[PDB]
């Protein structure tokens, strides 16, 4: 039915994006 | 010392005249471009959606269950004697049913006589515009017995024992699916399980369920629900002057001068519920016929 | 009535020093050789107060914490919190089921002020904490003669009118009136700024108590000799006591950064209340009642307050202050970190600040040639030629014939900073020989001294004879030093490259011009000579008892002159040049003698070489000084004696027509008058000093700079910045950072002020167009205090776009921190684009879910209704209350995301004010992390489980993330072409209208 949206997959992708962008930024401010 | 208003060397409100014109001309050109850009993008946005279907329909998954007396707090408090006490109710009922009169549904080019018995769904092709303006099945006020409009008794439904009809939230392409014959304890209901969406009212606790004595339902042919012959909806553009099914509920044996809570829960497979939205699927009302 | 008390302290002191010994003992009632009975001492001790200044006014910690909770920015946030609770009380008592939005906002504003107060207070408290670790007040007992006996008592137990004796090294307890001296020299450097040790004689010499020699002063140190004296002034009534009490009771003023913050709030609230009022009237003109319109007025005014700009500005200031503390340049006040950059006139001190305040061997004479010795504080300069025989002879004359030796612990300390016992001149000579000629220990004991002759009261000469350890000649080595006029009369032979020559005037006059060269340079010169005593007329057994003529006074062999002076610190001249390069007027203010002050001025850069004083022109033309026009003289020396007879207009003209000024022989009170004269012009003033005379000058100055070790405690407390390393170049670092953080604050402020337009426009058109609310309150909190915090903090890390030490100091009446150009950019152009992008994402969300944008007009009437659960969209669908509210909140979340997306471009363009991003470059790692964290946080707030429940922020369909991209790219391209026309066209349109 068109009255359903896979919100769990989009939500999961958004949380993975939020985790990766933050750990990448931490690597950015840790130039070693 | 605050006369920076003007000077003999030209300044108004802070700057000169030639400066006011330069800044104003810039702001007019700047904001003009901003307006043209917002309009162009909003136009592309208009080109990404169609006219016969909303691009997303998941936010209206469980249809609602509304009523005719749109009370300020879903409460029906009036006096069985004072005609002005229940004027706010009757006014909204008459205006709601003003489009269901036999004179309103008179054109045969846009109306179709469904039938005196609830039947299967009526699918009028696809949702495109290849076909003309679809037909809308008629629904006369006579179907709601003892709660009809201005036919023989403009009773106002309030001389004791009020009437409260329920309506299913009109959703495009929504196909109601009543529960299976394997009904999981659904409160005395007729055996017309296949071609009508059941709706059953009740109290809310051990107190409300006792105060509410007897309830009488009215619908198409005498069934407490919505007939499947009126679905699905094909949008306002393709089906203007569409009449969704109606179903009345009368509370005969009520305890006067007592506010009691009623929950009219619509049952079905395609009918969801929500603990946060008391209107999705179910419906609440606080009736109090204080004499 | 404290006004009169401060006025009687701005006046230079008076005295009764000019009195006969009998009149003094009669006025005070004191025995000249026995002092007084201990009874009288205790009777006065318990009569007027112990000999010690009243402690400073203690500042409780709750007072300064309450101070940090106030100010100007925190006050605007306070009035905002008040308006928030006012709106919540109104909404509560007048309507049904009131919302907690306004309450949430009021508690947020209160939390903002509390947090800013806690960290700003922790920083200022940390500065004062590390400052208390520098008070190493060691008690010093004075030698007092009472009842005819010598006793050493605490300095506080000393009273008025009692005999006091001081020894070379001891500190002058109170203000004494010398009665008997024995070649006594005191050190008036910390008080009157007199560099060389001024001697103290019992005879009255000058009408000024400071210049005369019959007065010893509080906090001064008796360098050499011993003396006696009657205590005239005690406790706070002393000279340095009146100076310190004046310092504490002076006004601090209003810093430049603070005045900029105040004018900033003036514009913030100006447009805030203009919007709130014009929209209050607009809402009443539409339909909304006074009850609703009042809430609209409060909402629009409160919404226009940068809630997070307080923490960002605080962190900005703290970051630059961190860099200051890294270079040992501690600031006591936080905003004091900015004042150095805005300065345009630096009033400096000579002794201890411009100079090292220490006698050092400046130049030497040998082979009729001047040899400049290294006089740097850390020995990092040119070394003279030390391979000639003239040097090998002169160095022994100095290392042997000198009453100077190192002390006990003088081992691990360097050759210069170590303590030397004896005369200051002999100390400079001992250090120079110990530094450029190996060691003086084994060099002094190598020549066993037989008979010596110390310095004489008349014809001051110091001679001594020593045995000769050379393996070729057993003749006795006689050496003598003294003033060149005393040695020229007792010399006939002259040393050159190892051999001798007669006193021919061809080279003797060449010696005279060298003497006047080193002397006219403000230095003190001495002459050194030696002679080989014939072992045939004075054998190795003969003893030359110091009675008769055993040594030939004349016919000696002159080797060379040795001058000496207090040299300036290492990076002092270069730093002065850098300040002049930045357009800062350098004005010397010292109480030292003008003959030395002018030389140090020319030596450091205050007086440019070539510029002439009003007296120099009269000397070059051999005409009276009253003839030359002062307009033909760029520089000028102003004596303190003449300064006493000056008016306000005269001092104004001195500063207006003379570009290089040097105030000499000026009292501390006159120093304060000079600082005030500089402030009358309207320019930012910075006073750099060390002694107590710099306390009333460092206090009244817009910013005071004290030396961390070579400075006095009073001027160190009355100052606003401390140099813990005494590296005067830190002043240059300060003036650079003060301009740097100023421009960066401009960038960060324009950033926080840009997001205000898309934060308020949703509510504005919500009132006008009657559309559903596009942006929520908690989402606004997630933008102002959530995401944007890291980008705004990173904007402090931006570097210089051009050379800031090249541009002139900012005009305070012209270059405002937030001028009308920044408002035209943030509120006018960039914020406008961001608001349109937010509305675009808004209409996209509603049109895709069934509510066409044209249909959204007049919809909020029934949309906000909590019971109309059949709200028709554009397709005829019926929406319940919670369903459409879910759409509205999941419409607030992407509006917030849209804000972050447009803030990407706004941050990149705000990073550069004039340069292009291609030129400057994304080298700011804190900014890169700012964008990564900003985006990751914005995504987390939307997709974390339970956010549509707690913060009412629902997850977003991925296409929403791209609804804001074109607006961001547009912002970036527009600002880039802006900075490009600013570069190519520096004339006026793009520069005077948008460049902020
Ligand atoms: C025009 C009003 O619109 C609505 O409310 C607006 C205004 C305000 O009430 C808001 C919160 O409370 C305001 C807030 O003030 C300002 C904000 C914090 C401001 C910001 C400042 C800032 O710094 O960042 C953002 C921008 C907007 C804001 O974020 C909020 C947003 C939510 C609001 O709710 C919006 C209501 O529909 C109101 O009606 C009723 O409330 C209402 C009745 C009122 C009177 C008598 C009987 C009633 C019976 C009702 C029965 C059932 C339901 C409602 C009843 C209308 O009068
Ligand atoms: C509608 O109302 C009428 C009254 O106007 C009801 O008619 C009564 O019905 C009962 C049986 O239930 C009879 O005993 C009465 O004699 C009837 N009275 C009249 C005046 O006709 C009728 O039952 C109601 N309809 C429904 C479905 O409840
Ligand atoms: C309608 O409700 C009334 C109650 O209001 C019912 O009648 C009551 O029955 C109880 C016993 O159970 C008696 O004690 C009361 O005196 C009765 N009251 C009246 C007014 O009769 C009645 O049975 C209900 N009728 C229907 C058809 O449900
Ligand atoms: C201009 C360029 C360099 C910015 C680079 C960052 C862009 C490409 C990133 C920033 C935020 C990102 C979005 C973050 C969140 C979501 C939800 C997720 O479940 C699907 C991906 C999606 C839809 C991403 C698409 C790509 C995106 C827009
Ligand atoms: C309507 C809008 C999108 C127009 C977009 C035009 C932009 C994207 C174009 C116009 C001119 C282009 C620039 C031309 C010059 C430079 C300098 C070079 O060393 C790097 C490329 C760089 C930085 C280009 C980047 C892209 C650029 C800025
Ligand atoms: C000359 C060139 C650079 C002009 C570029 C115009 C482009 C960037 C504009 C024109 C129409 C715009 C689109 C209009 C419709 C949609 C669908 C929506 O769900 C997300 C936004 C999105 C995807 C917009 C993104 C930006 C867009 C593609
Ligand atoms: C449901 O079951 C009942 C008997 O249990 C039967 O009479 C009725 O016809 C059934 N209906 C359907 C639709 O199967
Ligand atoms: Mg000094
Ligand atoms: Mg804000
Ligand atoms: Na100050």
């Amino acid at each position: 039915d068109p009255f359903y949206y896979d919100y769990e997959t989009v939500r999961n992708g958004g949380l993975i994006f939020a985790a990766l962008a933050f750990i990448v930024g931490l690597i950015i401010i840790l130039s070693k | 010392k605050k006369f920076i208003w003007n000077s003999e060397k030209k300044e108004f409100l802070g700057r000169t005249g030639g400066s006011w014109f330069k800044i104003l001309l810039f702001y007019v050109i700047f904001y003009g471009c901003l307006a043209g850009i917002f309009i162009g993008t909003i136009q592309v946005m208009l080109l990404t959606i169609s006219e016969f279907k909303p691009t997303y329909q998941d936010r209206v998954a469980p249809p609602g269950l509304t009523q005719i007396p749109q009370s300020q707090k879903t409460e029906i408090s009036f006096r069985p004697n004072d005609p002005q006490s229940y004027e706010s109710y009757v006014v909204s009922i008459v205006r709601f049913l003003e489009k269901y009169k036999d004179l309103a549904q008179k054109d045969d080019m846009i109306f179709e006589d469904c039938g005196n018995v609830p039947s299967e769904l009526k699918e009028r092709g696809e949702y495109n515009n290849e076909r003309g303006e679809r037909k809308v099945c008629r629904f006369r006020l006579e179907w709601l017995g003892n709660c009809s409009g201005l036919n023989d008794e403009t009773y106002g439904y309030k001389d004791g024992k009020p009437c409260v009809i329920i309506k299913l939230n009109r959703v495009l392409g929504f196909k109601p699916k009543p529960p299976k014959n394997e009904s999981l304890e659904t409160y005395p209901v007729m055996k017309y399980n296949p071609y009508v969406l059941p709706v059953h009212c009740t109290g809310k606790r051990d107190e409300d369920k006792e105060k509410v004595g007897t309830m009488e339902y009215f619908g198409l042919g005498g069934y407490p629900g919505f007939p499947l012959q009126y679905y699905p909806y094909y949008g306002k553009l393709l089906q203007p002057k569409y009449l969704q099914p109606l179903m009345a509920v009368q509370f005969t044996n009520l305890t006067m001068d007592t506010e009691i809570r009623i929950e009219c829960k619509a049952y079905g497979e395609n009918i969801g519920y929500s603990e946060k939205d008391r209107f999705q699927g179910r419906f609440d009302v606080k009736i109090e016929v204080k004499s | 009535k404290e006004r009169d008390m401060d006025e009687l302290k701005k006046e230079v002191s008076m005295d009764d020093h000019k009195l006969s010994l009998d009149e003094l003992h009669r006025k005070y009632g004191t025995d000249l050789s026995r002092g007084l009975t201990p009874a009288r001492a205790a009777e006065i001790l318990a009569r007027d107060g112990p000999n010690a200044l009243t402690p400073p006014p203690t500042t409780p910690e709750w007072v300064k914490f309450c101070r940090q909770l106030f100010g100007g920015f925190s006050m605007l946030l306070w009035i905002g919190a008040i308006l928030c609770f006012l709106a919540y009380g109104i909404q509560a008592a007048t309507e049904e089921e009131p919302q907690n939005d306004n309450l949430y906002l009021g508690v947020v504003l209160s939390a903002v002020v509390i947090i800013t107060g806690c960290f700003s207070y922790y920083q200022e408290a940390k500065s004062s904490k590390i400052m208390e670790s520098f008070k190493n007040m060691v008690p010093q007992q004075a030698l007092v003669i009472r009842n005819g006996e010598k006793m050493s008592i605490n300095a506080e137990e000393v009273v008025v009118g009692d005999l006091v004796e001081v020894k070379g090294g001891d500190r002058i307890p109170a203000d004494l009136r010398i009665i008997s001296a024995n070649g006594c020299k005191v050190d008036n450097s910390s008080l009157t700024g007199e560099s060389e040790p001024q001697t103290r004689s019992p005879d009255f010499t000058n009408e000024n108590p400071l210049e005369t020699r019959n007065i010893a002063f509080f906090s001064t140190n008796c360098v050499e000799g011993t003396a006696r004296g009657i205590v005239v002034y005690t406790g706070d009534r002393t000279v340095m006591g009146r100076i310190a009490t004046l310092a504490s009771g002076l006004e601090g003023g209003q810093t430049p950064i603070a005045a900029e913050i105040e004018h900033f709030i003036h514009i913030i609230t100006g447009v805030a209340v203009f919007l709130g009022v014009s929209f209050f009237i607009l809402s009443l003109i539409l339909e909304y009642t006074w009850l609703e319109a009042v809430i609209f007025l409060i909402g629009i005014i409160v919404a226009n307050v940068p809630e997070g700009l307080l923490a960002t500005v605080t962190v900005c200031l703290t970051l630059t202050a961190k860099r200051m503390a890294r270079k040992n340049c501690l600031v006591k006040n936080l905003e004091a970190v900015e004042t150095l950059g805005s300065t345009s006139t630096i009033c400096s001190d000579k002794t201890g600040t411009l100079t090292q305040n220490r006698m050092t061997v400046a130049h030497m004479w040998s082979d009729n040639q001047i040899h400049e010795a290294d006089t740097t504080e850390n020995q990092s300069g040119v070394s003279f030629d030390k391979t000639s025989a003239t040097w090998l002879a002169l160095s022994r004359i100095a290392g042997l014939c000198n009453r100077a030796v190192f002390q006990a612990n003088q081992e691990n300390l360097p050759i210069l900073k170590r303590a030397v016992a004896g005369d200051a001149s002999e100390s400079a000579l001992l250090k120079c020989i110990e530094l450029c000629c190996g060691s003086v220990k084994e060099m002094r004991e190598r020549y066993t001294k037989i008979v010596e002759i110390p310095f004489n009261s008349t014809n001051k000469y110091q001679l001594s004879i020593h045995k000769n350890p050379n393996t070729a000649e057993p003749r006795h080595l006689l050496v003598m030093k003294g003033a060149p006029e005393r040695i020229l009369d007792r010399c006939s032979s002259i040393l050159i490259h190892g051999k001798e020559q007669p006193l021919d005037e061809e080279l003797k006059d060449a010696f005279q011009n060298a003497y006047l060269e080193l002397g006219g340079l403000g230095e003190r010169v001495l002459g050194f000579c030696h002679l080989f005593l014939p072992d045939e007329q004075f054998p190795e057994g003969f003893q030359f008892d110091t009675d008769d003529v055993n040594f030939p006074l004349d016919n000696l062999c002159f080797v060379g002159l040795i001058s000496m002076i207090d040299p300036p610190r290492a990076a002092v001249p270069d730093a002065v040049g850098k300040c002049r390069s930045a357009g800062i007027k350098v004005i010397m203010v010292t109480g030292d003698h003008p003959i030395t002050a002018k030389a140090i001025a020319k030596g450091v850069g205050i007086i440019s070489e070539g510029n002439e004083t009003v007296e120099d022109i009269a000397a070059r033309l051999n005409i009276p000084v009253s003839q030359v026009n002062p307009r033909d003289a760029k520089a000028c020396v102003v004596h303190g004696s003449d300064l006493k007879d000056m008016t306000s207009e005269q001092l104004d003209d001195i500063l207006k027509y003379h570009t290089e000024i040097v105030f000499a022989r000026t009292s501390p009170q006159q120093k304060l008058i000079i600082v005030e004269g500089c402030q009358r012009q309207g320019a930012i003033v910075a006073v750099t000093g060390d002694g107590v005379n710099d306390s009333p000058a460092s206090k009244k100055a817009d910013i005071g700079v004290a030396m961390g070790i070579a400075g006095s405690d009073v001027s160190k407390q009355a100052a606003d910045m401390i140099l813990l390393d005494d590296n005067f170049a830190s002043i240059v670092t300060g003036v650079e950072e003060g301009r740097l953080i100023f421009d960066n604050l401009k960038k960060s402020i324009a950033y926080t002020l840009t997001s205000n337009i898309p934060e308020i426009t949703p509510f504005l058109i919500f009132i006008i167009a009657n559309i559903p609310l596009p942006l929520g309150t908690v989402t606004i909190l997630c933008i102002d205090l959530g995401t944007d915090m890291v980008p705004a903090i990173s904007l402090a890390y931006e570097q210089a776009e051009s050379d800031i030490m090249k541009r002139q100091p900012r005009n305070p009446k012209t270059d405002k921190l937030v001028n009308e150009q920044l408002i035209s950019m943030a509120y006018g152009q960039i914020g406008m684009i961001q608001a349109l992008g937010g509305f675009f994402t808004y209409f996209v969300i509603l049109a895709e879910n069934g509510f066409l944008p044209i249909h959204l007009l007049g919809l909020r009437v029934n949309w906000d209704d909590r019971w109309i659960n059949d709200v028709e969209d554009s397709y005829g669908q019926q929406w319940t209350y919670e369903q459409r509210k879910i759409v509205e909140f999941t419409c607030h979340t992407p509006f917030f995301v849209t804000i972050v997306v447009v803030q990407w471009a706004d941050l990149v363009i705000c990073k550069t004010r004039r340069n292009s991003v291609f030129q400057q470059g994304m080298k700011n790692k804190i900014l890169i992390f700012g964008l990564f964290e900003e985006t990751a946080l914005a995504a987390f707030l939307s997709y974390c489980p339970g956010m549509g429940v707690a913060l009412r922020m629902y997850p977003l369909k991925p296409t929403w993330w791209f609804c804001a991209f074109p607006y961001s790219l547009l912002i970036f391209v527009y600002d880039e072409v802006r900075k490009l026309i600013i570069r190519r066209r520096p004339g006026g349109w793009v520069e005077k209208e948008t460049y902020y």
